Parts: C-alpha cells; sequence; structure tokens
RNA sequence: CCAGCCCUAGAACAGGGCACA
C-alpha cells in the first residue's frame, strides 16, 4: 500500500523573511477503507471542491448520499485539526483546494447466477482525500467573453507567417 | 447483445462527467433562527423536531402509563402540565397529564 | 456571492400578503377598465 | 482656494489615514480581550480578541460564514455596533440580521448607508467647473418610502432639474459604485480634525459643530468607503454590495430664506429582502412623492 | 395516461390501499400526530378530513356509526372520535389537519417523510414556518404603502 | 472467494503481562518533584537590591 | 538545534518530553543575552527508597534570566513573540542527580514557577472558546 | 398563452385593443390550433395505429412490438420511420 | 423569476398554472 497522504502534513517550512507575504495554511487529512465505492465517491468530491468549507459542510448535510457524512465527517475533523494544531484562526476561512477519492483494496467473492454458473463478486473500498487551504475560495473562472474571442482570433491571425517561403 | 469493443477511458468519462450525472448544488439551505443549525426552507427544523418529538415520546409514554390498558382511551380531552403548574378553570373536567421537567420554553400554555 | 433561491411570499408578512393581492386585484381591474372604451381614446384609421 | 477635487480627496483621504494611523499607535501592546457571545443559537461562547484590532466580523469568522453572511449589525452590550469597527474592551457581543424580530437598528443603519452611497454618487456625477455641496442626510423613518440626502448645487444650476435621464444614470452610477465591494469603516475623531477634514464643506461644519455640542467629550464619528468620507449618526452596513436593488427616484427643491437645498430621495433592497418585480415598481413609485421628516 | 386521477396507487392494490390508509387514519385518530412518507400523509389527509366530517356527523346517525366502526380499527377511538375530535372541530369548516414535510428518514432508503397532526391537540407544538415581522425593512415599505392608501380615501 | 482483512490496531495491555515481565523497569529518574519549595511572594520586590 | 541526542544527556526523562512534545513540529529562534541576578540555590531534597536502595538528590535553583524567545509555525510565520525582545524571566529549576549511579549526571528535572508570577505574553492570534455543545433534549443554562 | 397572426395592411388594429366573441358572426367557417392532448411515450400501436401479432397462438413477448423496422440490405434504418414516442 | 405545491404536462429532465374564489 502507499501512506503519504498523511505525511504530506508534517513538512515543516523554514520561517519567513520579514517583508514576504503570509503563506497561507495547507492541511492534509484523508480516510482509508471506506465501504463507499470509488465513483460515487468522487461524485461527492467533485461536488465540494473549491468551495468554502461551510458550504461544503451546508451542500453534504442535505446530500442524501452514504458517503456525504463520511465526507463530512472527514471535513470536520480536518478543520478541528487545522484549528488545533496549525496555527489558523477563524475556522471558517478555510476553501477545499483539493478534493478526490481513490481506491483501496478489494475483497472478492462469489456471485452465484444459474446453471453452476458463478461471478467474481468484488467489496470495493475507497479513501477519500482532502486538503484545506486557509483563505477565501478563489473566485470562479467566468466563460470567455466577445472580446476576448476576438482578441484571440486577431492575434492568432497576426502570429502568422508565410510557410515555406525562405 | 454483447459489446463489439472496449469502450476507452476518454469516451467513459465525457459519459460519467456530463453535467446530467453530476450532482446539483442546493440554494434552499437556510440556518434556523431558533437553534441556528441547517435547514431546507420548504422542511422544518431537524433539531426542533427532534427537540419536540422526543417531548412529544415523553409525553405519550406518561400518558400510556396513566391507562393500564392498550384499548382505554380517555372519552375526554387532554392536558398536560409541568412542575409548579396547576389545572386553570377551563383545563377541569379533562385527563391531567403530570410532567417533573418545567415547562419548555416553546411550550406554550394556552 | 452564493444567491439564494426567493419568491413573492418567502419575505412578506402575515398582513402584507393580502394587501399585496388586492392591490394587485385592483390595478388589474383598473387597467382592464381603461382599454375598455379603444374607438374614443385614439383609435388607429379605419 | 485653488485646490482640485482628486487633489481634495486626496488630502481628505491622507489626513484620514494619519488618524487612523494615529489611533493604532495610541495603543503600543496588544492586550486580550475576553468577549463573550449572548445570541440566541450559540450562548456561552467566548472569544479572546485582541484589543483595538479585533471585530465582530473577526467574531462571525471565528463563529462561522453563515454569520459573516447574514449579520449586517452588532450589539455589544448597549448599542448597535457595525461589523468594521475594532472592539475596546471586554464584552458580550448579540449579532443582529435583517430578519430579526426588531430589526430596527439594522433597518436604520441599512438607510444611514444608502443615504451615504446616494450622497457619494451625487457629489461626484457633476461637473468639475460647478461647485457641489453635500449638507447632511436626513433620518427619515423606514416607514417613509425613501431615503433622501440634502444637496447644494452652483447658483447657476438653480434653475433646472434632472429628468429621467439623469436619474437613470445617478442609478447606473450607483450600481457601479455597488458592483465593486467596499467596506464602510468608522472612526471616532474630534471635532478639531473634522473640521480640517472637510474645510471646505460650510454645512458640513455646521453640521460637525452641531453633533459634537452635544457631545461633552466632543466626539464626532466619520464613515468612509473607497475614497468617499462622510459624517453620519449611527454604524452603517460592512460592506455595499448588501444593496442589491438600487435606485434615484426622485429630486425635490425646497428654497428657504437663506439658500435652497435639493432632496434626492432614492429607494433601495438588500440581498435578503429583495422584492418582486411588481412590488418594487410600486414601492418606488411611493418613493417618487415628497418626504418631509425633519424634527 | 392517468389524466384526471385522484388516488395514487399503494400496497399492493386498492383493497391493500384502502387498508394502509385504514391503519394510518387509525393512528392518527389515536395519537393526534403522527409521521409517515409523504405520499401516505398526502393521501391520508383528505380521508381524515371527511372522517371529522363524519363524526360531525353526530353520534345516532347510522352511515357514520359504521363508517368509523369500518375505518377505526380500535374500538375504542369511536367513542373518542364522537366525543373529542368532534365536538371540539364546531365553528370550524375544513382546516382539521396539518401536515407538514419533516426531514428525509435517516434509515437507507432516505425516503420523503412528512407529518400530519390534528388541530388542537395536547402536544407540543411543531415548529411552524413563521413568515417575517411587520418591522422588516420590505414590510415596512408595504404598511407606508398601505397607510397612503388608507390616507388616500 | 474466502478471504478476510487484517492488521487492525488495538493497544491494550493488562495486569498479567505487566506484572509477569522478567526485568524490572530500570528508571533513570523519579517521577516528579517531592517537596517543591514555596518562595514568597515579596520576590518581586527583594530582586530589586543586591545585598 | 533540535539535537534530541544531547537533550536527553542533558535534561531527563521527565524534563524531555514536556519540553519536546508541543514543539516537535514547530521551529524555536532562542537566545542568551544577559544575566541580571545570578543563580542562587535555594534548597536540596533527597529521595531514598529502600526497595531497591536508590537515592536521588534533587537541587532547587532559582534563576533571574534575561531571554529572547521567538517560537515559529510549521509554515513559517511568527507564532509567539519577536526575536529582539529581551524579556526577563524568574524560574526555578530543579536538577536530580542518581547518587547510587556511578556516572549520574546533573540534569534538570522540573521547572517551578511561583503562583503569583505574572501571566505570560498575549499571544499574535485569536482564540474561540466554544460553548457547551447542546442536544436536542437539553436547554442551555446561563451561569452567573 | 400569446399568438401571432397574419393580417393586411389595412386589417391592422391599434395595440392594446380589446378583441371580443362578437368579432365572429353566426354562420362562419373558422380555423382552430391548439395543442392537442398530449398521451405521453406512447407505443407504436397506440402512436401509429400498427397492428399488433397474434394474442395466443405462440407469440412470445412480441404482442405489441412494431416488427421489423428495416430491411437486410439496407443496412440501417431510414429516418421516416415510425417508432414509439412522444405522442 | 423559478424554492416549493397542483396539472387534462410528463419515464428522468422538461412544459402550463399558484390574486379574485
Ligand atoms: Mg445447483
Ligand atoms: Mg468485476
Ligand atoms: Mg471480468
Ligand atoms: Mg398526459
Ligand atoms: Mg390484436
Ligand atoms: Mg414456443
Ligand atoms: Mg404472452
Ligand atoms: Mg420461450
Ligand atoms: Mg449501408
Ligand atoms: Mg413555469
Ligand atoms: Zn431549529
Amino acid at each position: 500500500i502507499s501512506r503519504k497522504w498523511e505525511k504530506k502534513n508534517k513538512i515543516v517550512y523554514p520561517p519567513q523573511l520579514p517583508g514576504e507575504p503570509r503563506r497561507p495554511a495547507e492541511i492534509y487529512h484523508c480516510r482509508r477503507q471506506i465501504k463507499y465505492s470509488k465513483d460515487k465517491m468522487w461524485y461527492l468530491a467533485k461536488l465540494i471542491r473549491g468551495m468554502s468549507i461551510d458550504q461544503a459542510l451546508a451542500q453534504l448535510e442535505f446530500s442524501d448520499k452514504k458517503g456525504a457524512q463520511i465526507i463530512k465527517e472527514v471535513l470536520l475533523e480536518a478543520q478541528d485539526m487545522a484549528v488545533r494544531d496549525h496555527n489558523v484562526e477563524f475556522r471558517s476561512n478555510l476553501y477545499v483546494a483539493e478534493s478526490t477519492s481513490g481506491r483501496g483494496q478489494y475483497l472478492k467473492r462469489i456471485r452465484y447466477h444459474g446453471r453452476g454458473r458463478f461471478g467474481i463478486m468484488e467489496k470495493v473500498f475507497c479513501h477519500y482525500f482532502v486538503k484545506l487551504v486557509e483563505g477565501p475560495p478563489p473566485p470562479r473562472e467566468a466563460p470567455k467573453t466577445a472580446v476576448a474571442h476576438a482578441r484571440e482570433y486577431i492575434q492568432e491571425l497576426r502570429n502568422r507567417t508565410i510557410t515555406h517561403a525562405l | 447483445a454483447a459489446p463489439k469493443n472496449r469502450r476507452s477511458i476518454e469516451v467513459n468519462r465525457c459519459r460519467r462527467r456530463n453535467p446530467q450525472k453530476l450532482i446539483k448544488v442546493k440554494n434552499n439551505i437556510d440556518v434556523c433562527p431558533e437553534c441556528g443549525h441547517l435547514k431546507q426552507k420548504h422542511i422544518l427544523c431537524g433539531y426542533c423536531y427532534e427537540k419536540v418529538r422526543k417531548e412529544t415520546a415523553e409525553i405519550r409514554r406518561q400518558m400510556g402509563k396513566q391507562e393500564g390498558g392498550p384499548f382505554r382511551a380517555p372519552t375526554t380531552e387532554t392536558v398536560v402540565l409541568y412542575s409548579g403548574e396547576t389545572p386553570s378553570e377551563q383545563d377541569q373536567g379533562k385527563r391531567i397529564i403530570e410532567r417533573e421537567r418545567k415547562r419548555p420554553s416553546w411550550f406554550t400554555q394556552n | 456571492h452564493g444567491k439564494s433561491v426567493t419568491w413573492w411570499d418567502e419575505h412578506l408578512s402575515e398582513e402584507n400578503v393580502p394587501f399585496v393581492k388586492q392591490l394587485v386585484s385592483d390595478e388589474n381591474k383598473a387597467q382592464l377598465a381603461s382599454k375598455l372604451c379603444p374607438l374614443k381614446d385614439e383609435p388607429w384609421p379605419i | 482656494s485653488q485646490l482640485s477635487p482628486t487633489e481634495l480627496i486626496e488630502m481628505q483621504n491622507d489626513l484620514f489615514n494619519k488618524e487612523k494611523n494615529r489611533q493604532l499607535s495610541l495603543t503600543p501592546r496588544t492586550e486580550k480581550i475576553e468577549v463573550k457571545h449572548v445570541g440566541k443559537t450559540d450562548p456561552g461562547t467566548v472569544f479572546v480578541m485582541n484589543k483595538n484590532i479585533s471585530t465582530p466580523y473577526s467574531c462571525a469568522m471565528h463563529l462561522s460564514e453563515w454569520y459573516c453572511r447574514k449579520s449586517i449589525l452588532a450589539l455589544v452590550d448597549g448599542q448597535p455596533w457595525d461589523m468594521y469597527k475594532p472592539l475596546t474592551k471586554s464584552c458580550e457581543i448579540k449579532f443582529l440580521t435583517f430578519k430579526d424580530d426588531d430589526p430596527g437598528e439594522v433597518n436604520k443603519a441599512y438607510w444611514r448607508s444608502c443615504a451615504m452611497m446616494m450622497g457619494c454618487v451625487i457629489e461626484r456625477a457633476f461637473k468639475d467647473e460647478y461647485v457641489v455641496s453635500l449638507v447632511r442626510a436626513p433620518e427619515v423613518p423606514v416607514i417613509a418610502g425613501a431615503f433622501c440626502y440634502d444637496v447644494v448645487l452652483d447658483k447657476r444650476l438653480d434653475e433646472w432639474m434632472p429628468t429621467k435621464e439623469n436619474l437613470h444614470s445617478f442609478t447606473k452610477d450607483a450600481r457601479a459604485l455597488i458592483y465593486k465591494d467596499l467596506p464602510f469603516e468608522t472612526l471616532e475623531v474630534e471635532a478639531k480634525v473634522a473640521l480640517e477634514i472637510f474645510q471646505h464643506n460650510k454645512y458640513k461644519l455646521d453640521f460637525i459643530e452641531e453633533k459634537a455640542s452635544q457631545n461633552p467629550e466632543r466626539i464626532v464619528k466619520l464613515h468612509r468607503f473607497g475614497d468617499f468620507i462622510d459624517v453620519s449618526e449611527g454604524p452603517l452596513i460592512p460592506r455595499t454590495s448588501i444593496c442589491f436593488q438600487y435606485e434615484v427616484s426622485a429630486v425635490h427643491n425646497l428654497q428657504t430664506q437663506s439658500s435652497l437645498v435639493r432632496r434626492f430621495q432614492g429607494l433601495s433592497l438588500p440581498v435578503h429582502l429583495r422584492a418582486h418585480f411588481t412590488i418594487w415598481n410600486k414601492l418606488l413609485e411611493r418613493s417618487r412623492k415628497m418626504v418631509t421628516e425633519d424634527k | 395516461i392517468s389524466h384526471g386521477r385522484v388516488f395514487r396507487r399503494l400496497g399492493l392494490g386498492p383493497e391493500s390501499r384502502i387498508h394502509l390508509l385504514q391503519n394510518l387514519l387509525t393512528g392518527l385518530v389515536r395519537h393526534e400526530r403522527i409521521e409517515a412518507s409523504w405520499a401516505r400523509v398526502d393521501e391520508l389527509r383528505g380521508y381524515a378530513e371527511k372522517l371529522i366530517d363524519y363524526g360531525k356527523l353526530g353520534d345516532t346517525n347510522e352511515r357514520a356509526m359504521r363508517m368509523a366502526d369500518f375505518w377505526l380499527t380500535e374500538k375504542d377511538l369511536i367513542p373518542k372520535l364522537f366525543q373529542v375530535l368532534a365536538p371540539r372541530f364546531q365553528g370550524q369548516n375544513g382546516g382539521y389537519t396539518r401536515m407538514l414535510q419533516i426531514p428525509n428518514r435517516n434509515e437507507q432508503d432516505r425516503a420523503k417523510m412528512a407529518v400530519i397532526e390534528y388541530k388542537g391537540n395536547c402536544l407540543p407544538p411543531l415548529p411552524l414556518p413563521r413568515r417575517d415581522s411587520n418591522l422588516t425593512l420590505l414590510n415596512q415599505l408595504l404598511q407606508g404603502l398601505r397607510q397612503d392608501q388608507e390616507a388616500s380615501s | 472467494s474466502e478471504k478476510e482483512f487484517v492488521e487492525h490496531a488495538r493497544k491494550a495491555g493488562l495486569v498479567i503481562p505487566h506484572e509477569r515481565l522478567e526485568r524490572p523497569i530500570h528508571l533513570a529518574c523519579t517521577a516528579g518533584i517531592f517537596d517543591a519549595y514555596v518562595p514568597p511572594e515579596g520576590d518581586a520586590r527583594i530582586s530589586s537590591l543586591s545585598k | 538545534n533540535s539535537d534530541h541526542d544531547r537533550l536527553h544527556t542533558l535534561v531527563t526523562e521527565n524534563c524531555f518530553p514536556d519540553m519536546v512534545w508541543d514543539i516537535r513540529y514547530k521551529t524555536v529562534r532562542w537566545s542568551f543575552v544577559e544575566s541580571l541576578e545570578p543563580p542562587q540555590v535555594v534548597q536540596v531534597r533527597c529521595s531514598s527508597l529502600m526497595n531497591q536502595g536508590n537515592i536521588y538528590g534533587q537541587v532547587t535553583v532559582r534563576m533571574h534570566t534575561r531571554q529572547t524567545l521567538a517560537i515559529y509555525d510549521r509554515f513559517g510565520r511568527l507564532m509567539y513573540g519577536q526575536e529582539d525582545v529581551p524579556r526577563d524571566v524568574l524560574e526555578y529549576v530543579v536538577f536530580e542527580k542518581h547518587l547510587v549511579d556511578p556516572y549520574g549526571s546533573w540534569r534538570m528535572h522540573g521547572k517551578i514557577i511561583p503562583p503569583w508570577a505574572p501571566p505570560k505574553q498575549p499571544i499574535l492570534k485569536t482564540v474561540m472558546i466554544p460553548g457547551p455543545q447542546l442536544k436536542p433534549w437539553e436547554e442551555f443554562e446561563e451561569p452567573q | 398563452k400569446v399568438k401571432i397572426f397574419n393580417v393586411t395592411e389595412n386589417a391592422v388594429i391599434k395595440p392594446g385593443t380589446p378583441l371580443y366573441a362578437a368579432h365572429f358572426r353566426p354562420g362562419q367557417y373558422v380555423d382552430v390550433t391548439a395543442k392537442t392532448i398530449g398521451k405521453g411515450f406512447q407505443g407504436v400501436m397506440r402512436r401509429w395505429g400498427f397492428k399488433g401479432q397474434p394474442a395466443t397462438h405462440g407469440q412470445t413477448k412480441t404482442h405489441r412490438r412494431p416488427g421489423a423496422i428495416s430491411t437486410g440490405d439496407v443496412a440501417r434504418v431510414w429516418p421516416g420511420t415510425k417508432m414509439p414516442g412522444q405522442l
């Protein structure tokens, strides 16, 4: 197996020089061997990507999925860790920077079919990884406007060269 | 029918990452002005409803302990009073349940 | 800015809902009665 | 005096920042205050805050984002308190939103903030060759359909009144001002420094003197968002983006014995309490009328 | 095509749906407040209103008596229906029940759940959704409009 | 088909394996302080003068 | 310097955890600038246990020291105090030594702080103290 | 409901005018346009009036199917193929 | 504008209504 999301939380940075902007705190947390499915957990992980922690908890409280409670507990433990261990005041000043889900070790069973046939049934397990960064959530990217489209097209036209001409 | 070829990860992602399959965000979430917990604008508050449900379960437990039988239902109205309360002139003649707990702030005397 | 969904009855009070209803009703009645005589205000050439 | 409007705004902001730096340096050390939370939701909560640095907005940030989004005003144990005002001593805080049972204080604060924003729009939506002097913001109740602001224009401007196009341009400027998030900053200063802050508006000087005469310490409250500074009573809302709907309803010229004043009346509704289109039109038609409340 | 259908299919058929609604009505008459699925409670509300009307029809009415005998499975609730529920619903016309959607069931099915309650019961009042006060900004503006309209007449 | 998981980390020590240790625990120090010195409240004012 | 070996040789097993546990994930910048009052031996005690025949001699020494302490965060930001302020501290270090041991090095055992000592310097950040997390069937009780 | 009517240039009326049923007189022929009664996703027998297979003479799970939909040589089905859908 | 609630609209999503009463 591999356990690096946990050790990602033990790196220490050198002290900051007077004048350098304050580095935002990054908190890595994870839950291993969840009975939920990998893709069904990826859906809930994608739901709460880039959102504030309070908004993510508000969405997960009313999500009807089973992994919603697991992700909510993981987010709450990550907030508690960020407040206690790391020097992070304003416990509501965290946003979900990274939120993905990986697979775990499966359990192989037999699924009977009929006429003496069977199938390989896989009891699936998943991991949920989350990363909380101190600060306001980054603004959502807006779709490209017509002015930007026209600018990019004009620049593409201006970048042309006479090919195989020299 | 059997599949003719293996579907690639590209088409698989295009299928199961379409916004039709993504979880939609809910915009009807608000806070409860009483306890501060989260609730939907069209649904009762879970915390307050749990409080009321626990109080109702206790009241029903006591009112069922009062009636030693399964088919013994009162033919008159019922009134629940808490510690330090007395039945009024309008509440007399009804069945009386007495709770040792003090009257909650949300339960109105009426 | 996560703006929430709103309708016309969310922020109204127990006393302003009937007032709003009757106000819109009287406005609609007046507007429908104003157009009852179309041939005397400014009709187009027949 | 030979002073450009941009130079006047620059010097006003410079003296404001100097007074703010003096207020900050008045406290050399970092004292810890213990502020309780007497709200109905989470009682018994205690915040160990910094003296003259931490704010009720910082308390709300410690609590939850829902508090920062909903709570507009704060009640520090005896009186309303805006979110971006640093706390002074150990106290107890109660947060106040728009949908409270007695939201009168928040209504007054929102009315004052809307009046201040409208005055900021009017002061800068006019020609530089003309003189424009804001008198004050008449404290009208919320039952009145509009918030009013008193202006005095150049002498050669007393014959014309703004048309619907001009009112729409004022509304567009106010919406553009709302678009950019500008927090309302407060400052407890003295009349001595407020006089040199303004130094040009005789009406503003008279208002500052009248507000300082009723105070035994001669302390007046200045408010500033972006580059606009104004004197007003009571606290304000934390941000401008709280104002969702905003319209400049009308202007009314009142001619007195000494001079005439243009009362600009406008209407606004928050993001939390935005109304339907027809309701907004009815309220706007009511606000188009005259509002006369001074004492 | 289910145009103009008013009853939803429940249980193992029409008779099973009738029996389910009958059990729910018996429980509602007994406890004055129950909680079930949203669809079953929405189907039961009309039967509860009609049962209160049949109870208001009187004790000596043989039709109402046999209707109560059929519906109320526990036979100790018929005197209750005729001497507690019907007498206390006299000035009212159709406002006998109150149905409110409660959060989804905490079980794995996550069923949409409602709570039905006979008005005027001896139970803690549910957290009913109260409208905003007249002291709100918008409500005060509408009050000013109303006062102007009153003064204009 | 019949397979299970392993490595369920649990910490459970009992008095029997605690006392059946072949060699005692060698301690290079004690637990805490036996006789704590309670200083007089006038140290802040007597530290101002040397003699 | 995070020299756990020499730290174990200097301080004892009761002094090591209390000074390494809450700091193993932080950066320290500690220095020694001045000392107004020389250290003074206050009292000397000895604990003799006859079950093994072992004697531990503890010596309390009062120190008036002038130190500069700056505890940084695991991300590099200042947490506790500045690295240039020479704060004055008064402590009572209790050293201990096993007298039966042939080597018997002098090791710092405990750190007594008087109860009337001035409170420590305030932290740079703010703290929220949560109230009692209430169950639905429980009501808040305001203490006065 | 908001509809558009193609009129001549001499039969134009001012916008905002009311229109009444006496616009039509007893004895006249009219055209009536409306959205018909929607029966949802209906089968081929109710949508196109196709005949089904016999009821019980051996047929297995086909009593309402459309049957053959195209020809073997075309190796595809034509766009004008009658198939179940909205009705 | 679309939270919710009805529908002669609908597999889901969509679509029409929710002031007279
Ligand atoms: Mg077999
Ligand atoms: Mg498989
Ligand atoms: Mg396979
Ligand atoms: Mg249909
Ligand atoms: Mg046939
Ligand atoms: Mg066959
Ligand atoms: Mg068959
Ligand atoms: Mg067969
Ligand atoms: Mg072909
Ligand atoms: Mg619609
Ligand atoms: Zn609640």
